[PDB]
């Protein structure tokens, strides 16, 4: 993802 | 315009207050930009030059006092005669030279050389009563000891340009702290007085969390969770009862100052949060606003407590908020003692 | 001997004494306890952090919120946050002042009963007293008329109030505040990239509508605006220094206000839900609280929420009446405001149930004022 | 009575005494036996060679190391390690002393189990305890917060730690350390006309990288600069008085951290493995691991692998995180330095497994502090 | 500049020290060269003299002490009725006479004649109390034995230039320990202290591993796999408990002595790894700084225990570090104990 | 998460392709415990959980305990440090956020699907799971067709097919007359 | 190791 | 080779 995660 | 530097420092020298304008106006614009109000506890005549010359300052653990007088004035002694002069406090005079040889051992550094520029000592003599005979170089000094003694000073010019300073008969140094990562000895702080963000801010995320909320530590008996020790342990040890807002605007008015890399003037806890406040000792303070006032300008010099109560019943009802010390029982906000008296006036 | 004013919301402890005007604490109601295993014998020994305590020292921690919607649903977690308010917060014995606690109206009566029993059983106080917090807000406006407004992190209600005489009828309550808008916020950034999810996330959000969120003031067009342009795009930075770009989300995070069907929830917004409450009210009152509509609590502190209020009510109110909308600077804080005049008022000092008529009265005397 | 704290590395034995600033015994993890026919009666009765009565005496010996990626692979050998540990080199009784080990985090149960079961059973001690490695280098390091790149012989991993809370699931591991870039070393040699190419000439290859190699700050520009120019081509004396001139080489031993496809391992380098990790971190403590990346453990010893670190991190880290690589002069022993704190500390007393324990609650005591 | 050895004879004069500066500069160019501290056990004002004129030295094997006063100062008694006065402990007066007949039997030489040149006989009257009756070349002396004997010492020049002695009624010879090359009687050597590389550098190769660990022997029961001389066996019988840094550095320092081919200065293992080592035996020492202290100038003379622990608190800061011996329990390194008070302190 | 169990035992699974091997031992190996802790206690007293697998080249890998460990990720996040409900808690979380009058006919269709809730015993184990937190009265009843692998994309073929769903497609002639908002038809 | 790797 | 080995 874009923040948050990693995608 | 260069006129309201011009009028502001006319507004500071009548009321007697060491911060130079051209500092005052960089704290102004820092206060507008951040919208918060906050004051700074009285900086003296006598420092004045110091702070424009750009020495390290006070800054937090150096637990000395420091003097208006002599050519030491605006610096910290620690070869403290004055600790039988400066505030003569008996049991001050053997035991706050004690005190801050504790303090001289760790944090602070020391300098045993005054390093007086001539034109700082001419204005000295011009302003601060110290008498001076002088051979060009060859300079030597004498003064008044506030409880009433007289002195012989023994300066020394150098190829710094600068005059070693020493005592009657100790007639080679003084010791006047210096920070330990420069090595200028160290002058008086701007220590904060309050900080008062606009009120919708006010303790917005945890911004205004002081360390220690209820400030200065009473025991509650048996069922008490902290110690003296535990109590003030939270207490940040280099900045104090620091509060998130308090540090970052503390920040903020060291990055305006244009000021030294090692060489801040704002290092600590605003007197709200300082257990050790004393409310009579904090004036004539300096408050900067963000908006006009309302016998102030945006700058504005309170000369006493009462002057202080009419400021915070300005502030408050601009609605800038600030959590007072236990100590100091300001006047509440005027919409809320507006909302008091309606119903203390049974309605 | 000053009283305590104690408005434990769902979202902040704010405390402080009677008569002075804003709480000394605030902090927020959070539990947090650590989510990891501890490796440095001598600091991870500390059990749960408590307040701005574990606010900060958050990602290490599972957050756990006492209250919700305004009820107190776990109570080992209300006595550590009423254990840190007193003696590391506030510094105060309990066992010395009365204590002016607040709840929502309309909430069970197992919320007094078990707050006045833990007041007078494990900390003692000498004598307390349970306002409803809507009351509170217009003792902080200094009027005896108005409809309230007061929106928390937990409750939204509206007590009309004429005269001084609740309309009981009358009060709404939403379970809609400032954490359903935080968790709706956590869901429209990840239309966006951005997949905040965990507790400590939670409160990422909950700062990026305290800073970045707004009202619309007419939502279609602001919408029509944000599609058309980035001139709404404001961003933020998280903890880590990435950097979140917003915009369209900005204000379709308070709207939930106005349009719960949003979070889901089968209501009337806000405005609709002051207005129903005025027309639950007798007729001949409805000018003056269609003049008084105070707000209060965090949730109105959105930009425009009044204004979007005056609008929308003055859509539904009949076209003569002067809508006011009162929202003070300090309206968040108006429940405690209030509260200190409150405990202030020598008219006051007879309603303390003291801990003697709690013990032989039994719990119901805490309804005094029940709603 | 003093522990000992044992950091049995891949590499090295460092041995010594909890509450001492370094450790006493440092000789590798070298087992030699002689691959050669003894003919004087007498000197070539010794059956095997241990530590640094190996590493001389060292081209008549096959040389065997113990540990490989920071595993136990051969324990009679590592049984000869430690007898020579205790009772050679610190000259101790271990019956007498609480031992602290350690081992690499995410290697196999079967590691603790036997090295407890030969503690128990060969060595007698009386008491014993197994950390982390990564975690005793923020012991060293004198602060609670981190991510630990502890990069050794045999294995070079990031713990995580913040408020002293591990993280295990954030927890890297590699196995790719200075052993594997000996073994890179002594194969890049070769493209000069250098075949170092048994065991005692890996040890001389070792000492090459020891001494000539370098991290370069930017490997395209030096790679660019050496093959322009002599003026990387410091040389080296082998044990026979042969000068070795390497020059390019000198750089592109380390870079295999960075690059680890120069070793042909699929991989992220030690900087992307570093913030890899700290991305797997709970965002709200990224902030405090950026300012906290300390190294520990002989690999970092490369000078320009701070600031090489730095340099790497700072560009993947984003852009306004103060990224602070903490790399003290001691930062070779400071997992046994950590350790030395750890088994001095009174809270710590408790940990320890005593053989009581052990005897009944059977091997799986050990794992107390998994990872 | 001259005026650096200047004040540094100074330095050294003031604390005794017998080094002679024109060495110590050549010792810390060594220090500097190879980044390491290093330091020296006390050598005496007495022996200044002979270690300038190019005497061989102590070396390893000879198990002699070695005199302060009479014309026998700086050399090795032999003809130790010294034993009944040197230390004046009884067990060592026979029995210390004894193990040095049986030192003087294996590596040492011996001759049965001083050699003093009337010059240093001279600066020997001028400074250590010897009293001397004089015709020029007809020389006798009288000295003090420190037990508090007083003696007759019948000297005669020779071709030599150079006086032979003996004592009252022993009017011919005394016999000086000389080392087995050289023809000259062996004086007093530079006994290292210890050797601290920076830390980056220790330990690396093999350079550190000192060849008993565990310094002195005490027996662990029934496991124990070395005996006393099986432990004691593994010393290098030429060098002692040496360590290939200690090798090497005894080699650099006696290669920029300049010192004659056979007549080193400095022959074994420092002294952390010495299992006869006793602390307060050590001082004055001096210490070789690779660089700027931080009261001492980088050539630096250690006084009393407490003075080294300040040194080796600086050093170990300096990032300087050395494995002590046992019984030295010297202070911990800065940054070590740092972190020990951080988490003594419970976090 | 497996890729990590396995080298408390001596495997060391570290490259990618390496986790498609794992990823192969935990698509055959791995099974849910109906109740783990005393999956924990059974296979820390007997070997008779030790299914072993051989890797592509031969070795023989012996599992074992982590056989279960692995998918018990699921009804306990905090395994893979996940900071979560399992699947269990967030199903039953996702029925109190229905409707209180939808919550019977929801609890008695807890259909299943896609490929990680094929281990053995995810049914059963979920339904004993959410039979503990469900309100005693109802039929929990967890749906686990054998060909709940693909029912995403058997519902996918059902949904292409059906003659009412042919207006729903966005046709290339409205994409670019409306632009890409039209391709969130039914957003969520 | 016991798989996957050397040791 | 020029180190190691005879070529
Ligand atoms: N904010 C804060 N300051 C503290 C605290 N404890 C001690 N202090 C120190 O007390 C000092 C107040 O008295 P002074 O040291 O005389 O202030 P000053 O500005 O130097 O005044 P003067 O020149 O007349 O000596 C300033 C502050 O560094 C604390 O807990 N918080
Ligand atoms: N480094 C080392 N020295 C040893 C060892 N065993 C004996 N020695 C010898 O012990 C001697 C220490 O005492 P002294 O012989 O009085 O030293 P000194 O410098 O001659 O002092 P003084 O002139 O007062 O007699 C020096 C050293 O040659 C050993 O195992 N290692
Ligand atoms: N300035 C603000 N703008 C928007 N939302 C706010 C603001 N301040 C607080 N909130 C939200 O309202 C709630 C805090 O409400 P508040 O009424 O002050 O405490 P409580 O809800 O406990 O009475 C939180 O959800 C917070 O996110
Ligand atoms: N100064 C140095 N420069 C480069 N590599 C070093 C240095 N010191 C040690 N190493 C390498 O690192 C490994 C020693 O690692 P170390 O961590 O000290 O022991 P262990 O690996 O057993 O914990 C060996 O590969 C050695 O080659
Ligand atoms: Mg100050
Ligand atoms: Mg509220
Ligand atoms: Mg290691
Ligand atoms: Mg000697």
């Amino acid at each position: 993802w874009x923040a948050x995660c990693p995608a | 315009a260069d006129m309201q530097a011009r009028a502001l420092q006319d507004l500071f020298d009548a009321q007697g207050v060491g911060v130079p304008v051209e500092h005052a106006l960089r704290m102004q614009a820092v206060a507008r930009q951040t919208n918060t109000v906050f004051g700074i506890r009285p900086v003296e005549r006598i420092v004045t030059t110091l702070i424009e010359e750009g020495f390290p300052t006070k800054g937090f653990s150096v637990k000395g006092k420091s003097s208006n007088w002599g050519p030491q004035a605006g610096f910290i002694c620690v070869d403290q005669h004055l600790s039988k002069r400066e505030d003569r406090d008996t049991a001050e005079i053997r035991k706050l030279n004690l005190a801050v040889a504790k303090g001289m051992d760790g944090g602070a550094y020391t300098q045993t050389d005054l390093r007086i520029s001539r034109q700082r000592l001419a204005e000295l003599v011009r302003n601060f009563g110290l008498v001076a005979d002088g051979v060009g170089p060859v300079r030597l000094l004498t003064a008044q000891g506030p409880s009433g003694k007289r002195y012989e000073f023994e300066a020394r010019q150098e190829p710094d340009g600068l005059y070693r300073i020493s005592r009657l008969g100790r007639s080679e140094a003084v010791q006047v702290l210096a920070s330990p990562a420069c090595g200028l000895a160290m002058t008086a702080d701007y220590d904060l007085f309050l900080v008062a963000p606009s009120i919708e801010a006010h303790g917005s995320g945890g911004l205004d969390a002081r360390r220690n909320t209820a400030v200065r530590y009473t025991p509650l008996g048996a069922k008490d969770p902290l110690s003296e020790d535990g109590f003030y342990g939270r207490e940040d040890m280099a900045r104090g009862n620091i509060t998130p807002r308090t540090r970052q605007l503390v920040d903020a008015l060291n990055d305006c100052l244009g000021r030294g890399e090692h060489r801040e003037m704002f290092h600590h806890s605003d007197d709200a949060g300082n257990p050790g406040s004393h409310m009579g000792d904090n004036f004539p303070a300096t408050f900067y606003l963000p908006r006009a006032m309302e016998r102030f300008d945006e700058v504005c010099v309170v000369a006493d407590r009462k002057s202080f109560s009419l400021l915070v019943e300005c502030i408050k009802g601009n609605g800038y908020h600030f959590t007072a010390h236990p100590d100091w029982n300001v006047p509440l906000r005027p919409s809320f003692q507006e909302a008091l008296d309606f119903f203390q006036r049974k309605v | 001997t000053t009283a305590l004013v104690c408005d434990n919301g769902s979202g902040l402890v704010k405390a402080g004494f009677a008569g002075d005007d804003a709480p000394r604490a605030v902090f927020p109601s959070i539990v947090g306890r650590p989510r990891h295993q501890g490796v440095m014998v001598g600091m991870g020994q500390k059990d749960s952090y408590v307040g701005d305590e574990a606010q900060s020292k958050r990602g290490i921690l599972t957050l756990k919120y006492p209250i919700e919607h305004g009820i107190i649903t776990n109570w080992d977690d209300m006595e550590k946050i009423w254990h840190h308010t007193f003696y590391n917060e506030l510094r105060v014995a309990p066992e010395e002042h009365p204590t002016l606690l607040t709840e929502a109206p309309l909430n069970p009566k197992a919320n007094r009963e078990k707050m006045t029993q833990i007041m007078f059983e494990t900390f003692n106080v000498p004598a307390m007293y349970v306002a409803i917090q809507a009351v509170l807000s217009l003792y902080a406006s200094g009027r005896t008329t108005g409809i309230v407004l007061d929106s928390g992190d937990g409750v939204t209600h509206n007590v009309p109030i004429y005269e001084g005489y609740a309309l009981p009828h009358a009060i709404m309550r939403l379970d809609l505040a400032g954490r359903d808008l935080t968790d709706y916020l956590m869901k429209i950034l990840t239309e966006r990239g951005y997949s905040f999810v965990t507790t400590a996330e939670r409160e990422i959000v909950r700062d990026i509508k305290e800073k970045l969120c707004y009202v619309a003031l007419d939502f279609e067009n602001e919408m029509a605006t944000a599609a058309s342009s980035s001139s709404l795009e404001k961003s933020y930075e998280l903890p880590d220094g990435q950097v979140i770009t917003i915009g369209n989300e900005r204000f379709r995070c308070p709207e939930t206000l106005f349009q719960p069907s949003f979070i889901g929830m089968e209501s009337a917004g806000i405005h609709e839900t002051t207005y129903n409450s005025i027309m639950k009210c007798d007729i001949d009152i409805r000018k003056d609280l269609y003049a008084n509509n105070v707000m209060s609590g965090g949730t109105t502190m959105y930009p425009g929420i009044a204004d979007r209020m005056q609008k929308e009510i003055t859509a539904l109110a009949p076209s003569t009446m002067k809508i006011k909308i009162i929202a003070p600077p300090e309206r968040k804080y108006s429940v405690w405001i209030g509260g200190s005049i409150l405990a202030s008022l020598s008219t006051f000092q007879q309603m303390w149930i003291t801990k003697q008529e709690y013990d032989e009265a039994g719990p119901s005397i805490v309804h005094r004022k029940c709603f």
